[PDB]
RNA sequence: GGAAUCCGGUUAAGAUUCCGGAACCUGGAUAUGGAUUCUUCACGGUAACGUAACUGAAUGUGGAGACGUCGGCGCGAGCCCUGGGAGGAGUUAUCUUUUCUUCUUAACAGCUUAUCACCCCGGAAUUGGUUUAUCCGGAGAUGGGGUCUUAUGGCUGGAAGAGGCCAGCACCUUUGCUGGCUCCGGUGCGCUUGUGACGGCCCGUGAAAAUCCACAGGAAGGAAUAGUUUUCAUGCCAGGUCGUACUGAUAACCGCAGCAGGUCUCCAAGGUGAACAGCCUCUAGUUGAUAGAAUAAUGUAGAUAAGGGAAGUCGGCAAAAUAGAUCCGUAACUUCGGGAUAAGGAUUGGCUCUAAGGGUCGGGUACGAUCAACUUAGAACUGGUACGGACAAGGGGAAUCUG
């Protein structure tokens, strides 16, 4: 039944104004701030967040080394192996009928 | 207010030396009608306006 | 689970001045425990000795430092003992009667 | 068990509004929060999200459409109007 | 604000050159059913943090202090 | 929107700002170790992906920042409630293993930890899984095995040396000194709050930018008698300016004032009770408002009235009556949704019992031990017929005009 102020001076409960009220080594209640939460990056072809990669708040980034924000393949931390599962599927079959597309007009330009 | 800018505190700091009376040895002087400090202010009587 | 528990209590300060005796206190343990929220039903489950000048309760039932404490507050206002002697733990579950 | 009799989705309105605005709505809140088949993977997941905006649950196509259904009637009819108008082309 | 466990790992500490002082922190503990035991704490304090390893044999902890180098401010409880 | 700080102590008045300890960020130089390299720019995993690192300019793409409201559910934090134990204080005519209280762990860091999601094996109708809420599965379910996000929690470091509760000695003193103990649980439609997966709603779909990262690309620089790397570890330096006291209101603001007015917000204990209602208490805070003496009239505020019951009055104005919950019973009319708490009745305390509603554990390929809930129904007894005993708390109906 220990009340409890806020410690910066914003007293409205704003996105930025978040309190979790922790107990202290002096027995005490106290509150302290608690960050906004981070979100987990997303996928640049589906949407879905990609897993393999730490979810930090965004300047949080540039302390962390390359292996929180990647996975070991082509199109890392940016989309989410099923996506790049589709794009060597469709890149690779779109191409091939373009060697298709390539001769079978050339049978045309022989016979007309 | 609480929290200020310094421009606002210079301010209250000009009038704050200017919160007292008279030195009281002006009066001795040769002349003198000054008899007290006719622009005296208090917090609760006359705001500053700024 | 069975183990025994030891509950000590050193009423040496007030009967080297007259004003306590250490027989009746003993006494007045024993017919006041409570073993299953009933007095008289000790029965060598719980013991209490009398050395003279050192009271010992040697307890198997449920029997606290917070009761012996009770009892001999109780004992205290019964014989007016009390504004005289208080009961202090001295160590874990060894406990003294201070004079004055 | 059955416990309206006829006001249905719109017995949220209760007494208000008048019986014939009631059942105009009624014909049109049962199609816009109606599912509806997915032309693509063929399973009845097309939910409504926004007025014109029909999107899939699972291969999550988004398809534009009727305000209320996902083909209105005259739109259909344009599809196959230009249907009929491009093949007088390649013939 | 970080543990060491390894002891060979701790001593390569010492000499780090940055690490001026440290202290020996002694608490009474119980070894998880029974009787007392003595558990001691070797801290050592680097220039941008604290590394402590915890010691539960008492007598391994007597071969480590004179394992020390004689230079650092050695800190008794 | 946003880089990054916590605990303990200290003042007559300051503190996330000082002091002690312990961190993190930004910018900057930089040295050593680790890593890479004779296959020059790392290897492992079928894969999801892993990690102490593991070059990458121009340009391009993408993500974060970056987002509504309501409902129920799950989880966490703190608080409340409770058990044993270790201290202290109170009560003690009689009773009470009793009443109250201390039993705490920050930022940060290492290991571990999850719903969702994804991967592999397999190939399902006798359809299976599954939510409180009915959605998912040959576009690959159930199942077996795994990978990740680390909100969150556990352990360890920070850290017991701090803080707390006690005891024993000291003393005109600065004021000391020395001991212990600071432990293990339990529960939940609890309260506040954060969060997750969802669901409802919209002709309403509920900001932007700074900033940060990744990917693609491969420009370019690159070792073998020796280089390459500073998104890995440790090391070194600095981080300016301005605000920081106090009130925040029945006395610090605005109302000519020390004015019953007005003025945005956070925290939020116990009982009764559905309740952040009323009524009473704990912590904390006040005990402020010209007083003394009498108790005339008339006031203002609060009440009560025999018999009658609106005869008063422009008019039931004012007051009274009703009222919570449970069970029964409900009309005309209706836009079929309502009307409707219609109207109208009955019950209600205390005590002692009965019955029903649950959790977890061991069955080779029928049950029993045990633990923990307040909800509902019924029976006996009992009393100056009382029982929503204070508080709180609908008067109702038949119509007309009108929107």
């Amino acid at each position: 039944a220990q009340r409890v102020t806020f410690r910066r001076r914003n007293p409205y409960n704003t996105r930025s104004n978040k309190i979790k009220v922790v107990k202290t080594p002096g027995g005490i209640l106290r509150a302290q701030h608690v960050k906004k939460l981070a979100t987990r990056p997303k996928c640049g072809d589906c949407g879905s967040a990609l897993q393999g990669i730490s979810t930090l708040r965004p300047r949080q980034y540039a302390t962390v080394s390359k292996t929180h924000k990647t996975v070991s393949r082509a199109y890392g931390g940016s989309r989410c192996a099923n996506c790049v599962k589709e794009r060597i599927i469709r890149a690779f079959l779109i191409e091939e009928q373009k060697i298709v597309k390539k001769v079978v007009k050339e049978q045309t330009e022989a016979a007309k | 207010a609480a929290q200020k800018s310094f421009r606002i505190k210079q301010k209250m700091a000009k009038a704050k030396k200017q919160n007292r009376p008279l030195p009281q040895w002006i009066r001795l002087r040769t002349n003198n009608t000054i008899r007290y400090n006719a622009k005296r202010r208090n917090w609760r009587r006359t705001k500053m306006n700024i | 689970q069975k183990i025994a528990k030891t509950f000590t209590v050193d009423v040496s300060s007030p009967t080297e001045n007259g004003v306590f005796d250490p027989a009746s206190y003993a006494k007045y343990l024993i017919d006041h425990i409570k073993v299953e929220g009933a007095v008289g039903n000790l029965g060598n489950a719980v013991t209490v000795t009398e050395d003279g000048t050192v009271v010992t309760v040697v307890s198997t039932a449920k029997f606290s430092g917070k009761y012996l404490k009770y009892l001999t507050k109780k004992y205290l206002k019964k014989n007016q003992l009390r504004d005289w002697i208080r009961f202090v733990s001295t160590k874990t579950n060894e406990y003294r009667l201070a004079f004055y | 068990a059955k416990r309206t009799k006829k006001v249905g989705i719109t017995g949220k309105y209760g007494v208000r509004y008048g019986s014939s605005l009631r059942r105009q709505v009624k014909k049109l809140e049962i199609q816009q929060h109606a599912r509806y088949d997915c032309s693509f993977c063929g399973k009845k997941t097309v939910k409504r999200g926004a007025a014109g905006i029909w999107t899939c649950s699972c291969c999550k196509k988004t398809v534009a459409g009727g305000a209320y259904t996902v083909s209105t009637a005259a739109a259909a009819t344009v599809r196959s109007t230009i249907r009929r108008l491009r093949e007088m082309v390649e013939a | 604000a970080r543990e060491i466990t390894d002891i060979k790992q701790f001593l390569e500490l010492t000499r780090r050159a940055d690490v001026k002082t440290a202290t020996v922190k002694i608490n009474k503990k119980l070894n998880k059913a029974g009787k007392p035991f003595r558990q001691t704490k070797f801290k050592v304090r680097g220039s941008s943090s604290l590394y402590t390893l915890v010691i539960n044999d008492a007598g391994k902890a007597k071969k480590l202090i004179q394992s020390l180098p004689p230079t650092l401010k050695v800190n008794r409880l």
